């Protein structure tokens, strides 16, 4: 079969998006605290995390159907989903050579012990990599890839959504999207989709042991006060 | 509250 | 006469913490976010202004008395005299030259209009540099700049302060140290304690004007998530 | 509140 009007608006809109919401050269991270190799790393890794944030809110706002939602939904879905975009997109820097996020020369090139210099630890540094190798080997299409992250934002089942039905909705409308691309235009998709899919779970364990970590950095303000405005209330629980 | 958050949803 | 103990000894505690605070080639600047000549300066000033309120706190930790007040004293004082005492050791930097603070090559030598594209207007800039200058043209010696802050920092008379009693107390005890240093100690001071006490009443003015122009730019999150966490939590007002 | 400030005033 072949692809609507509709469903080939969605792609483009995503696509476009993504384009003008991620930057292949990492340009902007001059502009970063530094990085320093205590948790030294802190202070570029939030501005690293707050960054990638307003990407997320400048792509989730060009999601078809999104800006309708009511500002608590566009919110609550953000809040909840925010980290989890963010290690999906984080995936186009990841080098399953080098087995790190390559950004820049060796200042921006992360490996998983800089990461750990920013208050995190290997119980949750370990699966991501293995969900960092396990997506990069889908060598997904941009636009499985554009529609994956859309769909991840689009989970009505996220703490604190209160129209969790017609955020249900839109999310299967790109599900079939992606259904039918990976059908139509992907050589080999076969058991694509479902892989796909499963990659969106592995990411709630991830979202969840995240979590637990940054609640106990949060806590300590020595910690806290190394974090961006934007990271703070993000990751902060306020109704 | 969220004054950022509400704000960047422009 | 001649100076006491006890009031010789206010001195070296003054002198030997303001040199445990403050950086005379300022190494620690390549730290913060870089700046940039729409507030492009703002982000490079709010962790310039950041980073001196953790040293203002290291400093004022080290005054004799401090540490006896209450927390909520010390919080209030802090809160209150944190933008006076920066204008304050930030004279330190400041040029007659090039009416600029020269902190580091084309970089960190900052001009009036560097300020300005940090959300600050003239109306406040135009006094601060004739406050800056009025300064630094009373040469003082590191003991008179020293018990200054110390000085500024224990005004009694501040939005917060409930033990005003004892916060005056020490304030006199070092306004002494300071009448009876520059008549000991300092050939040709006999007007100067009078210019000192009267920069003091400058900075109410130049703390208040900031406290409107800062209170503008906090009320507009576009621009309070470039701020710090810390410098959000000292110029915000919370009881 | 003042988390930080507590906590800097160590
Ligand atoms: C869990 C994820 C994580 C959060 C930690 C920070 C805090 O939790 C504080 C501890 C929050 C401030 C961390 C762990 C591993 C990698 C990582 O960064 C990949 C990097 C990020 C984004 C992009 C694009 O958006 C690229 C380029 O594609 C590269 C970040
Ligand atoms: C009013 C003062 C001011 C605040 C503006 C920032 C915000 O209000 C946001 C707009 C708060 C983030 C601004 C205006 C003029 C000069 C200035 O910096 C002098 C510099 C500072 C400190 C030191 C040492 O502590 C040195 C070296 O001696 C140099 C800062």
């Amino acid at each position: 079969h072949m692809l609507s009007d509709e469903q080939m608006q969605i792609i483009n809109s995503l696509v476009e998006a993504h384009h003008k919401t991620y930057d292949d050269s990492y340009s902007d991270f001059v502009r970063f605290r530094p990085p320093v190799r205590r948790l030294s790393m802190l202070p570029h890794l939030a501005d690293l995390v707050s960054y990638s944030i307003q990407k997320v809110i400048g792509f989730a706002k060009m999601i078809p159907g999104f800006r309708d939602l009511t500002a608590e939904d566009q919110i609550a879905l953000l809040k909840s989903s925010a980290i989890e975009i963010i290690m999906l997109r984080s995936n186009q820097s990841f080098s399953l050579e080098d087995m790190s996020w390559s950004c820049g020369g060796p200042d921006f090139k992360y490996c998983i012990n800089d990461v750990t210099k920013a208050g995190h630890t290997l119980e949750l540094l370990e699966p991501l990599v293995k969900f960092q190798v396990g997506l990069k080997k889908l060598k997904l299409h941009e636009e499985e890839h554009v529609l994956l992250m859309a769909i991840c934002l689009l989970s009505p089942d996220r703490p604190g959504v209160q129209d969790h039905v017609r955020i249900e909705a839109l999310q299967d409308r790109l599900c079939d999207v992606l259904q039918a691309y990976i059908r139509i235009q992907h050589p080999g998709g076969r058991l694509l989709y479902a892989k796909m899919i499963q990659k969106l779970a592995d990411l709630r364990s991830l979202n969840e042991e995240h979590s637990k970590q940054y609640r106990s950095l949060s806590f300590q303000p020595e910690h806290s006060m190394q974090l961006t405005p934007l990271v703070l209330e993000v990751f902060g629980s306020e109704v | 509250r969220h004054k950022i958050l509400h704000r960047l949803l422009q």
